[PDB]
C-alpha cells in the first residue's frame, strides 16, 4: 500500500538481474559509458581535437582505437550536447570530443551507482558492506586520474584518453613530464598492486596445496560442499609450512582475509594521492642535492640523472605532435640527442 | 600425360579425404565391422598404390 | 583465395562431421 | 614455388599446415559431444 | 545405453575431462595410440610446412627474408644448395616435404587404430609389447630400444656428411659450399672438451662448435654412446642406488623427460641465437652479435674510404671510434659492439691476425664481397616487431622482416620454460602420488598434528 | 516450439565458435589490407 | 533458481533459432550497410580517406576556439573544396 | 646410525624452526653471499663503468646516493657475457671498477632463489602436502631470471641486465620500452592483466570473506578473535558470500566452490606473470611489441597519426637520449 | 648523516625481522 512501497517491492525482487534503487542510476550510466566507448572507438575520429585517427572506421585496430579527449581550447567545458560549443549538433559534438566528457561523467555516476549497488545488496543479504568499502579504491583512482588531474591542468585534453595505446601514451607522458616513477605515492601504489597480486597467488596456491582429502577423485574440486561446516584445507599445516619456509605465517584466517582487502585498496588510495599532486605539477621530479652536486661536478653520475636525460628526450621528441595546440616547432639542431643516435 | 598425373593425384586426394572421414567412423561404429574392415583394406591398398603411381608419374611431367 | 577458403571449409568440416556421424549412429564416442 | 605440375594444388598447400591445430580444437568438439563426462 | 557405461569418464577414472589424458596412464594400447597419433602430428607438420615454405619460396631471394625455418634445416644438410648457399635445385626440399607428409598418413593410421580399435591394454595380448611402469627391467629395455634408435639417427647424420654429399660448410675455403667430411674429429679430448667448456662469454659451451669435423665426430661418438647405452639397458636392470634414488611410475618418467626436454629447449635457444656453423647465416640470417659487428665493419669501410685513419681515430669517450682492445688486449671493433668481440664469421676472419683485427689487412685487404656481406648483415639484424615490421622498435612500416633466429629462439624459450613448469608439476605430483597424499591431507591422520610445535 | 534441447548444445557451441573464428580472422585479414595496412 | 528459464534451454530451442536466424543476419547486414553506404561518415563526422586534407594543405584542422568551434569545423570542411 | 645418517636426519628434519633440506644446503650459503655482498656494495661500492666507456656510474650511499637513487650497478659492457669472478681481476679495485659485485650477487641470488623454489617443494613433501606452491613461486622467479640472466644473454651483455636499485629499475624499464616497445607487447599486457587482476581479486576475496564473518565477538573487540587457530569449523558463511556475489553480478559468474575459487586466485596472477616473464625473455631476442608506426595512410598518402605514432615519438626520445656517449654508429643493434 | 640514517633504518628493519621470526607469539591450537 503506497506507490513508494510497491515500487520498492518491485525494485528489490530476487530476479536474475537484481535492479534495486541503485540500478536506476547504475544501469543507464554504465550502459551509456560502455556504449559511448564502443560507438566512439568504432566510428569516431580525433582529427579535429588531436590530429589523430582513432576508430575502426579510419583503420585503427583494437590496440590503437580510442575515444580521445577534447581539444585544449575547450578548457574544462562540460561539453554538453546542448551546450554552447556543440549547440545541439550531434556530429559536431562528436568532432569536438563530446563523447569524452559523456563517457567520463556517465562513467563517474555509474561507478557511484555500482558502489551503491554493493551497499544495497549487502544490506538485503545481511552481510557487512566491506565489498563497497573496498570499491572505494577504484573510485579514488578514477576520480583522481580522469577528473581531478585534468581539472588541475589546462584542460580535459591532458586527461587520459579512453584507449589502449592512448593509455600507454598517458604512462609515457607521466614519465617524461612528471617523473612519476620517482613519486613515493606511485611506489606505494606499485607495492599495493604487486603485493595484492602476490597475496592472491600465494593464498590461492596455499589453500589448494593444503586441502584435506575429502573424496576419492584425483581431481579434488568435487570434494567440496558449500554447506559443509569444516574448513576444506588445513590452516595448521599451512601455518607450519610457511613458518618454516618464510619465517612467519598467518595463523588467523580473519586477519588474512582483511589484510587481503587492506593491501591493494591502500595502494590504490596512495597512488590517487600522488596523482592529485600531479594535477598541480606538484611532482617528485628531482632531488635537489643530486642536482647541486651534478651541476658542479661533471663526473658525478647516478641512475637518477640518467633517467632525467631520458625524460628530456621524451619531452622534446614527443611534445610537438602530442601537444599540437602549442604549435611547437623544434629545429633539428635543438633536439637533445646522444652520439650517433 | 600431365592431365593423367593430375588425375591420379586428384584420385589420391579424394581417396584421402574419404579415408580421413570414413576410417575413424568405421573404427568406432557398432554395426558392419567386417564390411567396413574389407573396405578399409581396399582403401589402404588403393591409397598406397596411388602414392606409388603419383610418385612414378612425377618424373614424366616434372 | 576462393579455393583456400573452400578447402579450409571442407577440411574444417571433416572433424565435426566425424563426431556428428558417430553420434548419430550411436558409435563408440 | 612447387613444381609446375603441382601448382593447381597451391591453395590446398596454403591450408595444410593449420590442420594439426584443428585436432586440438576437435578434442573439444568430441568432449562436448560426450558431455565432458 | 548409459553415458557412464564406459570407463571414459570421471566416475570410472577419477580424472576430470580437463585431465582426461591422465585416464590413459595404465591403458597401454590406447596410450600407444595417443603417442603414435601424436608422432603423426609432428611428421605431418614437418611435411606440410615444408611444402608451404616451398610454395612461397622465391629461390633467388634470401631464405631469411622469406620466413623460412625448415628449408634452412634441409639446406644445412647439403640438399638443394651450392656455393654461398645459393639454391640450385628445390626438388630436394619438395621430396623431404612430400615424404614426411605421406609418412604422417601411416603414423596417423596406426595411431587412430591403436587409439580406438586395437586392444585397450597390451599386456594380455603380448608380453613383449605389454608393460607395467613399476617393472624397472621392462622399462629399461624399452629405454634401450629407443636409445638404439637415436644412435642410428646420429649415425644417419654422420652418413649424410661422409658418404652422401656432405654438409653445407659456411667455413669452406674460398667461400661457403657443400663439403664432404672425410676426417671427423674422433679425439675424445676435443669432443668431450666441448662438454667441459664454460657456458659464459667467449667460451659458450657446446654452442661454440665451429667446424663440421667436430660436429660429425661428435655424432659418431653420440651414436656409439647411444647404441652401447641401449644395449646396456636392454641387458640390465637398475642397481640398488638407482632404485632408492628415483620414483618409479609413469608420471615420474614423464617428469624426468620434461626436465630433459626443457633443458634441451633452452640449449637450442642459445644454439640458434649464437651459432653460425650449424645454423649458417646464409640461411638463417646473421646472429645479433654478427649484425652488430657488421655495422662497425660497414662504417669502418665507409670512413676509411673517405680518408679516416681508423686505427688512430679516438672516439668521444677516449676509446677508439672504430677499433679498441678487448679486456685481454685483442684488437676488436669499437662502440657498443665491444660486447660482441667473441663473434667469429667467414667474412670477418680474413681481417683477423694473431692479436685480433689487423690494421694492415683492414687498410689493404678488405674485398668488395666483404663490404657486401657486412652491409647485408647490418641491414638484416635480428630485430623486429611481432607483426613482422623489420628493424628497431621505432622504425616506420616498410620492411616485412623478422629473422628466423628470433622466431626460433623465442619460440623455443617459451616452450622450454613451460616444459620446466611441467617438470615441476609432474615431479611434485609423482612424489605425492607415490607417497599417497596427492589427493590431500587425511583428516584423521594429519602429519603436522603429530609433530612438536615449532615454538 | 520453445522446447529446450531440440538442438544438441555441442553442435551449437561448435558452430558459434567457428563463427567467432571466422569473424576474428576477417579482422586480422583486415590488418593487412585496406585501411590500417600501412600500404 | 531465479525464476526465468535457463539459457541452455533457449539457445538449443528451435523457436529461438527460428527467430534469431532472421534477426541476427538482419542486424549484421544493417551495420554492414551503415558502413558500406557511407552513412557512418556523415553521422559521426569522420573523414573519408580523401578528406583529412585539401590537396596541397599539410596542417591539421585543429580546433582552437572554444565557442565558435562548430563554425571553425564547418570552415575547415568548406576548405576541402 | 653413523654421522652421515644423523646429518641427513637433521637436514631433512620437520622440526627445525626454519626448514633446511637439501635445496637449503645450497640456498643458505648462496643467499648469504648475495645478501652480504649486496649490503656492502649498496653502502660503499665505488662508481662502476657500466657501459664500458670509462664513464663510471655511482651507485652506493657513501658515494652520493640516497635510497631511491642507489644501486648495485651492472657489470661493464666491455665484459659482455664473460664470467667475471673476483679471481679474474688483477685486484679488488679493478673488480669494483668493472662491476664484479653485480655478477657475484645476481649469480648467487639466482642459484639461491631456484633452491628456494626447490625447498618449497621439499618441505611440502615432508609435511604430506600437495606439491604445487613452488609452481606458484616459479612465476616471480622466472621474472627474476628474465631481467637478470635471459635478457643479458639475448643482448650479449650483463650491462643490460636490470640494475639492483630503485632508479636503476626505472632506467631499465624506460630503455626497454625504447628498444622493444614492451607496452605494445601482448605478453606484457597479459602481465598487466595478471597483476591488476590479481590485485582486484585479492581485494575482492578479502572483502567478501570479511563481509560474511560469522558473529563471534562483541562490539568492543576485534572481530579477528572470533577465529581460533586450528579450529575445525569455517569461520565465515561461504553461502552468504556467494549469495552476495551472484546478486552483484549474475548467479553464475560466482564461485560457490571454494576449491575452484582458490585455484582461480592462484592461476590468474601466476599465468599472467608467467607471460610477463616470457615477454621479457622473448623481447630478449628482439621479437618486439606491435609496430603500427604510420599504419594509417590517407588517399593521397599522407600519414594519419594514431596514438601508436605518439607512443613512437616518446620512444624516440628515450632512444636518442639513452647512453648518450656509447653509440658511434647509427643503429642500436643491441 | 643521511647515509647513517638510511643504514640505521635498514638495520632496525633487519633486527625487526629477527624478533618477528624468533620471538613471535607462538601459534597455539585450541
Ligand atoms: C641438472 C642440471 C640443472 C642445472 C644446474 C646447474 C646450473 C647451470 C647454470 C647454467 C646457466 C649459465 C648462465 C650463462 C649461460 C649462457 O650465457 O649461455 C650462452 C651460451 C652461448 O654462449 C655464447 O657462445 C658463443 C659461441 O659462438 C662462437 O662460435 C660460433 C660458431 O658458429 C659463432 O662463430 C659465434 O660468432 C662465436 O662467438 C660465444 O662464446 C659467446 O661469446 C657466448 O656468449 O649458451 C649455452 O652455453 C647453452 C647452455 C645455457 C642455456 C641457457 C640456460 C638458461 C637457463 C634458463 C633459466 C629459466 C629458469 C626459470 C626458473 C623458474
Ligand atoms: C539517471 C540516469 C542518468 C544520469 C545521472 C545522467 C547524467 C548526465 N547525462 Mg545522461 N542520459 C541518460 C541517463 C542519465 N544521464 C539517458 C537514459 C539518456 C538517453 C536519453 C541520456 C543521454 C544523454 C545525452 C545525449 C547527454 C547526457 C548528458 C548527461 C550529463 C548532463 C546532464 C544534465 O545536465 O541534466 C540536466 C537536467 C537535469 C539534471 C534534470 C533535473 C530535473 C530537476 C530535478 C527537476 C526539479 C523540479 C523541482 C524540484 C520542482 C519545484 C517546483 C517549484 C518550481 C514550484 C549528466 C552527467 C550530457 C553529457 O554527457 O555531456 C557531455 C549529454 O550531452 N545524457
Ligand atoms: C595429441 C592430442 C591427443 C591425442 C592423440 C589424444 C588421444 C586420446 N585421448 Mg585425449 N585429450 C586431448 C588430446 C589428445 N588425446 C585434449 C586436448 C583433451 C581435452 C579436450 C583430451 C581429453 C580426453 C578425455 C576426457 C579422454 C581422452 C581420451 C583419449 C584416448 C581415447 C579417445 C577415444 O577413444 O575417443 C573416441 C573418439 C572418437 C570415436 C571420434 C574419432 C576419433 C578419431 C581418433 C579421430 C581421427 C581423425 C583423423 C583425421 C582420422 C584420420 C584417418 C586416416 C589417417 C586414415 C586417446 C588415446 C579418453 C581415454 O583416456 O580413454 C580411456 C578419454 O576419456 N582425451
Ligand atoms: C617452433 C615453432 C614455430 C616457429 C618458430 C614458427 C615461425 C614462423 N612461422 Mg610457423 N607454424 C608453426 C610453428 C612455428 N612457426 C605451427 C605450429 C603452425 C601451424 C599453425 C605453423 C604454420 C605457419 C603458417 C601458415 C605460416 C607460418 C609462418 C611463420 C613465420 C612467421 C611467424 C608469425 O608471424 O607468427 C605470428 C605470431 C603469432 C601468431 C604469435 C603466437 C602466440 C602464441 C599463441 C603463444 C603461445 C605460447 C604458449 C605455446 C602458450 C601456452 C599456454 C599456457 C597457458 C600453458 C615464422 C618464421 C608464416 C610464414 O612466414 O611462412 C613462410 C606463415 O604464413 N607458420
Ligand atoms: C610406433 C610404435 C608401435 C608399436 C610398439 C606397435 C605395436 C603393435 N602393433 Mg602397431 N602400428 C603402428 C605402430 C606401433 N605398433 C603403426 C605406425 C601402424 C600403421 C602401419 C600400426 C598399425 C597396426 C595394425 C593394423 C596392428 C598393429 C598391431 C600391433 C601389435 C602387434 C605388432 C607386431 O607384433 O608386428 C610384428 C612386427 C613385424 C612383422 C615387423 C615390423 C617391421 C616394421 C613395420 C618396420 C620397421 C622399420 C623401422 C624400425 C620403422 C621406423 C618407423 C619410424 C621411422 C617412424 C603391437 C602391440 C596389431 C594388433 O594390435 O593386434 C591386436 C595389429 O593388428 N599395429
Ligand atoms: C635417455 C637416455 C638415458 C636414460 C633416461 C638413462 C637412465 C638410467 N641410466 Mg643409463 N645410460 C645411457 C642413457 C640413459 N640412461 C647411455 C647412452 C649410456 C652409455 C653411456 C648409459 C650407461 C649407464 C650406466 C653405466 C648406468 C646407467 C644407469 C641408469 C639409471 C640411473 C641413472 C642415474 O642415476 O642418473 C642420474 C645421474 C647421476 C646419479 C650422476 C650425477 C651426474 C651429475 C651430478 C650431473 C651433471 C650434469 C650437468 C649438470 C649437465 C651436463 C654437462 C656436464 C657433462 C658438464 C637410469 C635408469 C645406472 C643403472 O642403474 O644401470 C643399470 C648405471 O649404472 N646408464
Ligand atoms: C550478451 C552479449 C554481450 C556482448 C558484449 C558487449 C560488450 C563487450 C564489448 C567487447 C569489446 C572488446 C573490443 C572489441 C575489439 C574489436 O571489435 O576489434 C575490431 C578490430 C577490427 O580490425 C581493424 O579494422 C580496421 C577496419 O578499418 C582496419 O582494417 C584495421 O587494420 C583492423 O585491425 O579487430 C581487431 O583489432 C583484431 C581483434 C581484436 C579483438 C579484441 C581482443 C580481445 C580484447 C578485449 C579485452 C577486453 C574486453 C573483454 C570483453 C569481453
Ligand atoms: C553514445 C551515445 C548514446 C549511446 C549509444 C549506445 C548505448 C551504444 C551502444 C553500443 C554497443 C553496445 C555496441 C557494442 C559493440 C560490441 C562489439 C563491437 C563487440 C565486439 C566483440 C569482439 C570483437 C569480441 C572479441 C573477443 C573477446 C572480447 C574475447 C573472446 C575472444 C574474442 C576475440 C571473440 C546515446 C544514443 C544515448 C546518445 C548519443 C551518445
Ligand atoms: C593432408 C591432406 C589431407 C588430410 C587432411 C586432414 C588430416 C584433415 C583433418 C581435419 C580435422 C582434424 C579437422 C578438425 C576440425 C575441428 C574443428 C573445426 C573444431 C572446432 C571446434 C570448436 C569451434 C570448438 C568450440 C567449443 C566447444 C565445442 C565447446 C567448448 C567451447 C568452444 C567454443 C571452445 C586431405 C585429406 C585433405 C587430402 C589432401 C592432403
Ligand atoms: C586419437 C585421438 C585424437 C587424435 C588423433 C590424431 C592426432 C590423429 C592424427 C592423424 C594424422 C596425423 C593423419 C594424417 C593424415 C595424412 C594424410 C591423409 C596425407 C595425405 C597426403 C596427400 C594426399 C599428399 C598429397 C600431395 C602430394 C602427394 C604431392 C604434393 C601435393 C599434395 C600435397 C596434394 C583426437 C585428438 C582427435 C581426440 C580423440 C582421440
Ligand atoms: C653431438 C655433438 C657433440 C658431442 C656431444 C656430446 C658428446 C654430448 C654428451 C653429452 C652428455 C654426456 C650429457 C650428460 C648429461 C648428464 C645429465 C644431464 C645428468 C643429470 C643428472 C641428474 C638430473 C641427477 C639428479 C639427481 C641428483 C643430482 C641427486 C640424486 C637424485 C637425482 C638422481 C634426481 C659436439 C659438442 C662435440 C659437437 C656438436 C655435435
Ligand atoms: C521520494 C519519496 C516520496 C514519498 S511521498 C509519500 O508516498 C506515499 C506512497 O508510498 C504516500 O501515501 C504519501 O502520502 C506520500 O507523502
Ligand atoms: O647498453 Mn644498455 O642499452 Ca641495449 O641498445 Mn644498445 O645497448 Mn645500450 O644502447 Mn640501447
Ligand atoms: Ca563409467
Ligand atoms: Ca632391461
Ligand atoms: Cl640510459
Ligand atoms: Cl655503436
Ligand atoms: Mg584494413
Amino acid at each position: 500500500r503506497g506507490w513508494f512501497d510497491i515500487l520498492d517491492d518491485w525494485l528489490k525482487r530476487d530476479r536474475f538481474v537484481f535492479v534495486g534503487w541503485s540500478g536506476i542510476l547504475l544501469f543507464p550510466c554504465a550502459y551509456l559509458a560502455l556504449g559511448g566507448w564502443l560507438t566512439g572507438t568504432t566510428f569516431v575520429t580525433s582529427w579535429y581535437t588531436h590530429g589523430l585517427a582513432s576508430s575502426y572506421l579510419e583503420g585503427c585496430n583494437f590496440l590503437t582505437v580510442a575515444v580521445s579527449t577534447p581539444a585544449n581550447s575547450m578548457g574544462h567545458s562540460l561539453l554538453l550536447l546542448w551546450g554552447p560549443e556543440a549547440q545541439g549538433d550531434f556530429t559536431r559534438w562528436c568532432q569536438l570530443g563530446g563523447l569524452w566528457t559523456f563517457i567520463a561523467l556517465h562513467g563517474a555516476f555509474g561507478l557511484i551507482g555500482f558502489m551503491l549497488r554493493q551497499f544495497e545488496i549487502a544490506r538485503l543479504v545481511g552481510v557487512r558492506p566491506y565489498n563497497a568499502i573496498a570499491f572505494s579504491a577504484p573510485i579514488a583512482v578514477f576520480v583522481s586520474v580522469f577528473l581531478i588531474y585534468p581539472l588541475g591542468q589546462s584542460s580535459w585534453f591532458f586527461a587520459p584518453s579512453f584507449g589502449v595505446a592512448a593509455i600507454f601514451r598517458f604512462l609515457l607522458f607521466f614519465q617524461g613530464f612528471h617523473n612519476w616513477t620517482l613519486n613515493p605515492f606511485h611506489m606505494m601504489g606499485v607495492a599495493g598492486v604487486l603485493g595484492g597480486a602476490l597475496l592472491c597467488a600465494i593464498h590461492g596456491a596455499t589453500v589448494e596445496n593444503t586441502l584435506f582429502q575429502d573424496g576419492e577423485g584425483a581431481s579434488t574440486f568435487r570434494a567440496f560442499n558449500p554447506t559443509q561446516a569444516e574448513e576444506t584445507y588445513s590452516m595448521v599445516t599451512a601455518n607450519r609450512f610457511w613458518s618454516q619456509i618464510f619465517g612467519i605465517a598467518f595463523s588467523n584466517k580473519r586477519w588474512l582475509h582483511f589484510f587481503m582487502l587492506f593491501v591493494p585498496v591502500t595502494g590504490l588510495w596512495m597512488s590517487a594521492i600522488g596523482v592529485v599532486g600531479l594535477a598541480l605539477n606538484l611532482r617528485s621530479y628531482d632531488f635537489i642535492s643530486q642536482e647541486i652536486r651534478a651541476a658542479e661536478d661533471p663526473e658525478f653520475e647516478t641512475f637518477y640523472t640518467k633517467n632525467l636525460l631520458l625524460n628530456e628526450g621524451i619531452r622534446a621528441w614527443m611534445a610537438p605532435q602530442d601537444q599540437p595546440h602549442e604549435n611547437f616547432v623544434f629545429p633539428e639542431e635543438v633536439l637533445p640527442r646522444g652520439n650517433a643516435l | 600425360m600431365t592431365i593423367l598425373f593430375q588425375l591420379a593425384l586428384a584420385a589420391l586426394v579424394i581417396l584421402s579425404f574419404v579415408m580421413v572421414i570414413g576410417v575413424p567412423v568405421a573404427y568406432a561404429s557398432p554395426q558392419d565391422w567386417d564390411r567396413s574392415k574389407q573396405l578399409i583394406f581396399l582403401g589402404s591398398g588403393l591409397w598406397i598404390a596411388l602414392v606409388l603411381v603419383v610418385g612414378v608419374l612425377n618424373f614424366f611431367v616434372v | 583465395v576462393i579455393a583456400q577458403l573452400t578447402m579450409i571449409a571442407m577440411i574444417g568440416i571433416a572433424g565435426p562431421m566425424i563426431i556428428f556421424l558417430l553420434a548419430v549412429r550411436r558409435g563408440n564416442l | 614455388k612447387l613444381p609446375e605440375a603441382y601448382a593447381i594444388f597451391d591453395p590446398l598447400v596454403d591450408v595444410l599446415p593449420v590442420i594439426p591445430v584443428l585436432f586440438l580444437a576437435l578434442a573439444f568438439v568430441w568432449q562436448a559431444a560426450v558431455g565432458f563426462r | 545405453n548409459s553415458i557412464f557405461a564406459t570407463n571414459r569418464d570421471q566416475e570410472s577414472s577419477g580424472f576430470a575431462w580437463w585431465a582426461g589424458n591422465a585416464r590413459l596412464i595404465n591403458l597401454s594400447g590406447k596410450l600407444l595410440g595417443a603417442h603414435v597419433a601424436h608422432a603423426g602430428l609432428i611428421v605431418f607438420w614437418a611435411g606440410a610446412m615444408t611444402l608451404f615454405e616451398l610454395a612461397h619460396f622465391i629461390p633467388e631471394k634470401p631464405m631469411y627474408e622469406q620466413g623460412l625455418i625448415l628449408i634452412p634445416h634441409i639446406a644445412t644438410l647439403g640438399w638443394g644448395v651450392g656455393p654461398g648457399g645459393e639454391v640450385v635445385d628445390t626438388f630436394p626440399f619438395f621430396v623431404v616435404g612430400v615424404v614426411h607428409l605421406i609418412s604422417s598418413a601411416v603414423l596417423g593410421f596406426g595411431g587412430v587404430y591403436h587409439a580406438i580399435r586395437g586392444p585397450e591394454t597390451l599386456e594380455e595380448y603380448s608380453s613383449f609389447f605389454g608393460y607395467d611402469w613399476k617393472d624397472k627391467n621392462k622399462m629399461t629395455t624399452i629405454l634401450g630400444f629407443h636409445l638404439i634408435v637415436l644412435g642410428i639417427g646420429a649415425l644417419l647424420l654422420v652418413a649424410k656428411a661422409m658418404f652422401f654429399g656432405g654438409l653445407y660448410d659456411t667455413w669452406a675455403p674460398g667461400g661457403g659450399d657443400v663439403r664432404v667430411i672425410t676426417n671427423p674429429t674422433l679425439d675424445p679430448r676435443v669432443i668431450f672438451g666441448y662438454l667441459l667448456k664454460s657456458p659464459f662469454g667467449g667460451e659458450g659451451w657446446i654452442v661454440s662448435v665451429n667446424n663440421l669435423e667436430d660436429v660429425v665426430g661428435g655424432h659418431i661418438w653420440i651414436g656409439l654412446i647411444c647404441i652401447a647405452g641401449g644395449i646396456w639397458h636392454i641387458l640390465t636392470t637398475p642397481f640398488g642406488w638407482a632404485r632408492r634414488a628415483f620414483i618409479w611410475s609413469g608420471e615420474a618418467y614423464l617428469s624426468y623427460s620434461l626436465g630433459a626436454l626443457s633443458m634441451m629447449g633452452f640449449i637450442a635457444t642459445c644454439f640458434v641465437w649464437f651459432n653460425n656453423t650449424v645454423y649458417p647465416s646464409e640461411f638463417y640470417g646473421p646472429t645479433g652479435p654478427e649484425a652488430s659487428q657488421a655495422q662497425a665493419m660497414t662504417f669502418l669501410i665507409r670512413d676509411q674510404k673517405l680518408g679516416a685513419n681508423v686505427g688512430s681515430a679516438q672516439g668521444p669517450t677516449g676509446l677508439g671510434k672504430y677499433l679498441m682492445r678487448s679486456p685481454t688486449g685483442e684488437i676488436i671493433f669499437g662502440g657498443e659492439t665491444m660486447r660482441f668481440w667473441d663473434f667469429r664469421g667467414p667474412w670477418l676472419e680474413p681481417l683477423r691476425g694473431p692479436n685480433g683485427l689487423d690494421l694492415n689487412k683492414i687498410k689493404n685487404d678488405i674485398q668488395p664481397w666483404q663490404e657486401r656481406r657486412a652491409a647485408e648483415y647490418m641491414t638484416h639484424a635480428p630485430l623486429g616487431s611481432l607483426n613482422s615490421v623489420g628493424g628497431v622498435a621505432t622504425e616506420i612500416n616498410s620492411v616485412n622482416f623478422v629473422s628466423p633466429r628470433s622466431w626460433l629462439a623465442t619460440s623455443h624459450f617459451v616452450l622450454a620454460f613451460f616444459f620446466l613448469v611441467g617438470h615441476l608439476w609432474h615431479a611434485g605430483r609423482a612424489r605425492a602420488a607415490a607417497a599417497g597424499f596427492e589427493k590431500g591431507i587425511d583428516r584423521e591422520s594429519e602429519p603436522v598434528l603429530s609433530m612438536p610445535s615449532l615454538d | 516450439m520453445s522446447e529446450g534441447g531440440r538442438i544438441p548444445l555441442w553442435i551449437v557451441a561448435t558452430v558459434a565458435g567457428m563463427g567467432v573464428i571466422v569473424i576474428v580472422g576477417l579482422f586480422f585479414y583486415g590488418a593487412y589490407a585496406g585501411l590500417g595496412s600501412s600500404l | 533458481t531465479t525464476g526465468e528459464r535457463p539459457f541452455s534451454d533457449i539457445i538449443t530451442s528451435v523457436r529461438y533459432w527460428v527467430i534469431h536466424s532472421i534477426t541476427i543476419p538482419a542486424l549484421f547486414i544493417a551495420g554492414w550497410l551503415f558502413v558500406s553506404t557511407g552513412l557512418a561518415y556523415d553521422v559521426f563526422g569522420t573523414p573519408r580517406p580523401d578528406s583529412y586534407y585539401a590537396q596541397e594543405q599539410r596542417s591539421i584542422p585543429l580546433v582552437t576556439d572554444r565557442f565558435e568551434a562548430k563554425q571553425q569545423v564547418e570552415t575547415f570542411l568548406e576548405q576541402l573544396k | 646410525a653413523n654421522l652421515w645418517e644423523r646429518f641427513c636426519n637433521w637436514v631433512t628434519s620437520t622440526d627445525n624452526r626454519l626448514y633446511v633440506g637439501w635445496f637449503g644446503v645450497i640456498m643458505i650459503p648462496t643467499l648469504l653471499a648475495a645478501t652480504i655482498c649486496f649490503v656492502i656494495a649498496f653502502i660503499a661500492a665505488p662508481p662502476v663503468d657500466i657501459d664500458g666507456i670509462r664513464e663510471p656510474v655511482s651507485g652506493s650511499l657513501l658515494y652520493g646516493n640516497n635510497i631511491i637513487t642507489g644501486a648495485v650497478v651492472p657489470s661493464s659492457n666491455a665484459i659482455g657475457l664473460h664470467f667475471y669472478p673476483i679471481w679474474e681481476a688483477a685486484s679488488l679495485d679493478e673488480w669494483l671498477y668493472n662491476g664484479g659485485p653485480y655478477q657475484l650477487i645476481i649469480f648467487h641470488f639466482l642459484l639461491g632463489a631456484s633452491c628456494y623454489m626447490g625447498r618449497q617443494w621439499e618441505l611440502s613433501y615432508r609435511l604430506g602436502m600437495r606439491p604445487w606452491i613452488c609452481v606458484a613461486y616459479s612465476a616471480p622467479l622466472a621474472s627474476a631470471f628474465a631481467v637478470f640472466l635471459i635478457y643479458p644473454i639475448g643482448q650479449g651483455s650483463f650491462s643490460d641486465g636490470m640494475p639492483l636499485g630503485i632508479s636503476g629499475t626505472f632506467n631499465f624499464m624506460i630503455v626497454f620500452q625504447a628498444e622493444h616497445n614492451i607496452l605494445m607487447h601482448p605478453f606484457h599486457q597479459l602481465g598487466v592483466a595478471g597483476v591488476f587482476g590479481g590485485a582486484l581479486f585479492c581485494a575482492m576475496h578479502g572483502s567478501l570473506v570479511t563481509s560474511s564473518l560469522i558473529r563471534e565477538t562483541t562490539e568492543t573487540e576485534s572481530a579477528n578473535y572470533g577465529y581460533k587457530f586450528g579450529q575445525e569449523e569455517e569461520t565465515y558463511n561461504i553461502v552468504a558470500a556467494h549469495g552476495y556475489f551472484g546478486r552483484l553480478i549474475f548467479q553464475y559468474a560466482s564461485f560457490n566452490n571454494s576449491r575452484s575459487l582458490h585455484f582461480f586466485l592462484a592461476a590468474w596472477p601466476v599465468v599472467g606473470v608467467w607471460f610477463a616473464a616470457l615477454g621479457i625473455s622473448t623481447m630478449a631476442f628482439n621479437l618486439n611489441g606491435f609496430n603500427f608506426n604510420h599504419s594509417v595512410i590517407d588517399a593521397k598518402g599522407n600519414v594519419i597519426n594514431t596514438w601508436a605514432d605518439i607512443i613512437n615519438r616518446a620512444n624516440l626520445g628515450m632512444e636518442v637520449m639513452h647512453e648518450r656517449n656509447a653509440h658511434n654508429f647509427p643503429l642500436d643493434l643491441a | 648523516m643521511e647515509t647513517i640514517t638510511y643504514v640505521f633504518i635498514f638495520a632496525c628493519i633487519i633486527a625487526l625481522f629477527f624478533f618477528a621470526i624468533f620471538f613471535r607469539e607462538p601459534p597455539r591450537i585450541t
